[PDB]
């Protein structure tokens, strides 16, 4: 989800 | 301000706890997210903390953390005195409001790029130290516990 | 073994895994439990570490941590240099191996003293750090980066 | 349980 702990 | 000694101060965001502890002599922090704060994951708080520097005082953030009997065994268990944290010097209580209010802003600035507010706070904590004001608090702390050992 | 090298390990016990880094050129070690070693999980710990010593390189502990993309963008956040941690030098797995070896004892010599893996992992960290070998563990990376530092 | 992190 452009998060860096959730990339997704 | 020894080399050893360092402050808890507990501070709320997004209804979690964040639990921080300050090494005072150079304002160098440690900080984890927690559901609420209670003895046992101070305790486990303070444990972590000693093992990775030479902790020799600690002055609780209340009174509840300085009665609690898990947080004084985690403080037998690991060598360090435990304080009360007692503003016997008005400064201290202004210092750590300020603190907070930086840590929040900070917070602020990265929250966006973290899905868990964990993971901000440890951007939050890694920018804290690195931060030149000049040395930065993660250079101070270094200089002054190597001087302590010499 | 320049000031800024770590190198991560990850080991099992009861069923759960250790995630350890190692600064190589001190031995001190930071570590933590986690249920699985995950691109996640490792790039939080190196997240938390890299706020709290001065992180320049990490010689990945297997190739699906160098490999992911979530451990890469944490390295890429908190400027470090990923790289991988083949042993060019033989000498590099035997000294992981027998920490590991050290650790274990460890863990099992305080395990009663705690209900759950977490406590005595962070248990035998402080144990190892503060070991004296003569300096501790803790004094060598102080005086180290103490030393880059002037 | 007579543990430093269960005292109970
Ligand atoms: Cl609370
Ligand atoms: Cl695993």
């Amino acid at each position: 989800s452009a998060k860096i702990d959730n990339l997704d | 301000s020894s080399p050893g000694i360092w402050q808890l101060d507990c501070t709320h965001l997004e209804g979690k706890v964040i639990l921080v502890a300050v090494h005072v002599a150079s304002g160098y922090i440690e900080a984890e997210v927690i559901p609420a704060e209670t003895g046992q994951e101070t305790a486990y708080f303070l444990l972590k903390l000693a093992g990775r520097w030479p902790v020799k005082t600690v002055h609780t953030d209340n009174g509840s953390n300085f009665t609690s009997t898990t947080v004084k065994a985690a403080c037998w268990w690991a060598g360090i005195k435990q304080e009360d944290g007692i503003p016997y010097n008005p400064q201290s209580q202004g210092v750590i409001e300020s603190m907070n209010k930086e840590l929040k802003k900070i917070i602020g600035q990265v929250r966006d790029q973290a899905e868990h507010l964990k993971t901000a706070v440890q951007m939050a904590v890694f920018i804290h130290n690195h931060k030149r004001k000049g040395y930065s608090a993660g250079e101070r702390i270094v200089d002054i516990i190597a001087t302590d050992i010499q």
